[PDB]
């Protein structure tokens, strides 16, 4: 279990919200996800805090 | 035949179109005042009455007279 | 009629043959 | 990591923010697109790898659906042992998946855009024609098919 | 020099000698005579660069069978075709003027009597051909109508060896025509609109008066015909999918031998071949119009005898042949019969030889009205209000393409598209025969509610899936539909064990006459139909207004007007 | 057929409609509600014989 | 006889023979239905059980 260090977000700003909704990381493996295939499976609990 | 064995064919002829039985198939009442045919319906009358009576009906005699004392009163009219 | 018939069953062959004829015919 | 089991881990990379853009905005009117069949409705733009007198035009995406679909039904009615497109695709270019995400509905397996690229130069060909030939009923020989 | 021909692939060096084996004259003529092993060219590349050496030159023939255009003999003798079955027609229709009956008031006065069904079956059509769901196949057709126009052979696209399935396709031909502008699908879908508005409008008004003054007095009749229609349109061909012109083909050439039999004439049923001609050159899957001329084939046979004594035999014989061949006019317009059977074994060779809650619909809205219509067809010989003539015939068009079309034809089963006209005019024969009315015995009225409810807990059993994007926001689209804990399936099957029982107490009292049955048993088919219209209008209205920032059917289809792609516009 | 003829001669109506029945009702809740892999026959061997 | 394959007698499976002899009473009946004839022994002695 690790804890990562801090990532600088981008700036306060609405018209970079708007065009940048998704913060994403490129994961692997069996891991607990919200799909709407299927429910609130269990795999691995990564997350970003 | 005069109005007895005309009328229970014709009307054995109707209810091979219309699908009403010869009960309540009479001359008193008619096709669109108590029976329901329509404008298309009967000349499937029309051309069945042509083939047990060689009664070439015209297509706007068969219109004019409107009740069915019309198909008896002219196969009478041969 | 006699001027009906005639025209109707030339034609009616004719139409018979032609369409039957259409797929064994040269193409480019 | 809490599994004790052997199939079970995970892997990470760094968060990022993406600089997205539509696929009409990326992916106009130009570039031709191998549409599988499940989805060409919903794609109604981008005009695909269009054919002309026995060859295609070289296809730069492959836009495709849900990934169940794609793999037990898609796939299988387009691959080279019958017919297909992916006969020539993937034969000749690379197929490389991007990542794509339907906005404000995250969480749902739209589907995929595979970008393609070539794996030589790829200069388009000349293709001198030539038309006359009148045939009656005369096919020369069967197609190549599966032994 | 290297050859592969059809008996080909003697890579041959000319003039060596091998070193190892046998001399065979020593011209090294080595390779396989086959076609089988053909390379696949997808080009020709290299790693030399710079000027050809004196030799070098692949020079290859290209597959080019099926890109082919008709010359001047081929094309006058379409047009001749053409217009020579036109002459026979209307030579037909000049000939056949001789009982009289001129074509006055036009526009029949059953006709423009519009109600409120009429103002449903076309609202909710209309609403549904916006925001409903498409079929499984739309792509299929879609890509294909696109590509067909420049490569010009309309060929199927994607699974064949760039094969046309111009053995039978035309109506494509349409859609590559109709693609010359824009391709929403709000507007290249036009034709399942109209075939559904013509398809509503035959049925209400000209084949339910036909069927009978019953059928036509009732107003739960027409009602039932209504929402058996637009319930049976509404999944299967709303999309690009040609079931509905199909089904609408089906119902003309019905209606067309309806109006042959009713008016004794002979140039309807000379309309109903070419148009069952047509309607089986749409698919293979067409042939419920065969079925249908088959099916009604005796009358017009009768027409013939009765037409034989005046005129000659063959003169109405001719232009009957005449329109049933035209087909092939059309369908070969620029395929050769030879690459047409090259493209069939291609097909068979590596073709196919031989479950969702609105998708098996197709036991609802034939299979518990068609059977139990049958039944009361059967048991009363001569009912009041039904015509037996057509009504039979309208059994036979639904039962005779079971026999040659769901078992013996290769099309995936679980098809309601074709049987949306004519079966839907078969659930308006069926509500007026378990009328209250016609069935006298409060058991089987009874017994018949319970087949309406076990048939619809069969129908929501499973989950309410569509086929690729309309699942874009759907009530149960992942599971079975459960209303307030417990699944609705078992509320339906509880209330048709309910009515089961409810029938068996009748059936060993012997009552037949408790009002209470009366009241609930009146018109039970638009109960149920009204149902599965609501359930699938409300599951994809849900889906749209769930779903309304992003990508719907419906708000696709709504922005499609404003220049938008259907979903490329959201697609990050 | 014993629909369409109401009394035929030789048929005893009662119990041939009873031997329909049986074989009608017993797939409303053994065919189709029932688990029992589809594809049966033995069953009916006896009354499916008459 | 056939635990491997379709049962074939004589060349073409015996699957197509009864479907064209199936075919060849469809269309007998349908004649029988567009002239009416109701009467032909030939059916009598063919179809008697």
């Amino acid at each position: 279990r690790l804890s990562s260090a801090w990532y600088e977000l981008p700036a306060r700003d609405e018209t970079e919200r708007a065009a940048h909704p998704l913060v994403v990381i490129t994961a692997a493996g069996t891991i607990t996800g919200e799909s709407v295939a299927n429910g609130l499976t269990t795999g691995q609990t990564v997350d970003l805090e | 035949a005069t109005q007895e064995e005309i009328i229970a064919g014709l009307a054995e002829i109707i209810e091979e179109v219309t699908g009403i039985e010869p009960s309540e198939v009479t001359p008193e009442k008619s096709f669109v005042d108590d029976l329901d045919i329509d404008s298309l319906s009967m000349v499937e009358i029309a051309v069945q009455t042509e083939d047990k009576y060689g009664v070439k009906i015209p297509d706007e005699d068969l219109a004019g007279l409107r009740t069915v004392g019309d198909v008896v009163a002219y196969i009478q009219k041969l | 009629v006699r001027i009906a018939r005639w025209v109707a069953t030339i034609a009616g062959l004719l139409g018979f043959v032609l369409s039957v004829s259409i797929p064994l015919l040269p193409v480019t | 990591d809490l599994s004790l089991s052997q199939g079970d881990w995970i892997a990470v990379t760094p968060p990022r923010v993406p600089e997205l853009q539509s696929v009409q905005e990326y992916v106009g009117s130009d570039q031709p697109v191998l549409m599988d069949w499940a989805v060409g409705l919903a794609f109604p733009c981008q005009q695909p790898m269009l054919h002309a007198n026995g060859v295609t035009e070289v296809p730069k995406f492959r836009i495709s659906p849900d990934y169940y679909a794609k793999l037990q039904s898609t796939d299988t009615w387009q691959d080279g042992i019958n017919g297909g497109l992916l006969g020539i695709t993937d034969l000749l270019l690379r197929a490389s998946v991007m990542s794509t995400y339907l906005s404000q509905d995250w969480g749902q397996d739209w589907g995929s855009l595979r970008k393609f690229d070539t794996v030589v130069e790829a200069t388009p060909a000349e293709l001198d024609f030539g038309s006359q030939t009148h045939s009656g009923l005369y096919s020369p020989g069967p197609l190549r098919i599966r032994p | 020099e290297i050859t592969s021909n059809l008996d080909g692939t003697y890579a041959d060096f000319v003039g060596l000698t091998q070193i190892s084996g046998e001399d065979a004259g020593k011209l090294q003529r080595t390779g396989y005579p086959d076609p089988n092993l053909r390379p696949a060219i997808v080009g020709v590349f290299t790693d030399l660069t710079g000027p050809a050496p004196q030799g070098l030159s692949v020079s290859a023939e290209i597959d080019t069978r099926f890109t082919t255009h008709p010359t001047a003999l081929k094309l006058a003798a379409m047009l001749l075709a053409i217009v020579s079955t036109v002459i026979a027609l209307l030579a037909l229709w000049r000939l056949d003027r001789l009982d009289g009956r001129r074509m006055h008031r036009l526009i029949p006065t059953r006709w423009r009597t519009v109600t409120a069904v009429d103002g449903v079956v076309v609202g909710g059509m209309a609403i549904w051909y916006v925001i409903g769901a498409n079929s499984s196949d739309d792509g299929y057709i879609l890509q294909m109508a696109r590509t067909a126009e420049h490569a010009g052979y309309m060929a199927n696209y994607f699974r064949w060896f760039g094969s046309p399935e111009d053995p039978f396709g035309w109506y494509y031909n349409v859609l590559a025509l109709m693609t010359k502008v824009s391709d929403a699908s709000i507007w290249i879908r036009l034709p399942d609109l109209i075939c559904a508005l013509i398809c509503w409008l035959l049925l209400s008004r000209e084949v339910l008066p036909r069927l009978g003054p019953a059928v036509a007095g009732s107003r739960a009749a027409m009602w039932a015909a209504g929402l058996v229609l637009l319930g049976a349109w509404m999944p299967f061909n709303n999309g690009l999918r040609p079931e509905g012109q199909i089904a609408t083909g089906a119902l003309i050439t019905y209606v067309l031998i309806e109006r042959a039999v009713t008016s004794g004439r002979l140039t309807p049923a000379a309309l109903a071949i070419t148009t069952a001609a047509f309607t089986l050159g749409i698919q293979p899957t067409g042939l419920i119009a065969v079925a249908a001329l088959l099916a009604g084939g005796r009358p017009i046979l009768r027409i013939v005898m009765r037409r034989r004594r005046l005129v000659g035999t063959w003169p109405l014989i001719a232009p009957l042949l005449a329109a049933g061949t035209v087909i092939l006019a059309v369908v070969f317009a620029d395929q050769t019969i030879a690459t047409v059977l090259e493209a069939t074994r291609i097909r068979t060779a590596i073709g196919p030889s031989q479950g969702a809650i609105s998708r098996r619909v197709a036991f609802v809205f034939t299979a518990m009205c068609l059977f139990p219509s049958l039944f009361m067809m059967l048991r009363r010989k001569h009912i009041a209000g039904v015509a037996r003539g057509p009504a039979w015939r309208l059994m036979g068009i639904i039962f005779a393409t079971m026999f040659f079309l769901m078992f013996t034809p290769t099309k995936w089963i679980h098809h309601f598209g074709l049987f949306a006209a004519v079966g839907g005019a078969m659930a308006a024969l069926a509500t007026v025969l378990v009328s209250p009315t016609v069935l006298r015995s409060a058991r089987n009225r009874m017994a018949f509610l319970s087949l309406v409810l076990f048939v619809l807990a069969f129908c929501f059993a499973s989950t309410n899936g569509w086929w690729y994007v309309s699942n874009f926001g759907a009530p149960f689209n992942n599971s079975v539909p459960k209303v307030g804990g417990v699944q609705i399936s078992a509320i339906f099957f509880a209330l048709s064990a309910i009515a089961a029982l409810w029938a068996f107490w009748l059936h060993l009292t012997r009552r037949t006459e408790s009002r209470v049955v009366d009241r609930l048993t009146a018109a039970p088919i638009p109960v149920a139909a009204g149902f599965m219209v609501v359930v699938m209008m409300a599951s994809m209205a849900i889906g749209v207004v769930r779903q309304y920032p992003t990508y719907s059917n419906g708000w696709a289809n709504i922005r499609a007007f404003a220049g938008g792609c259907g979903l490329a516009d959201d697609v990050l």
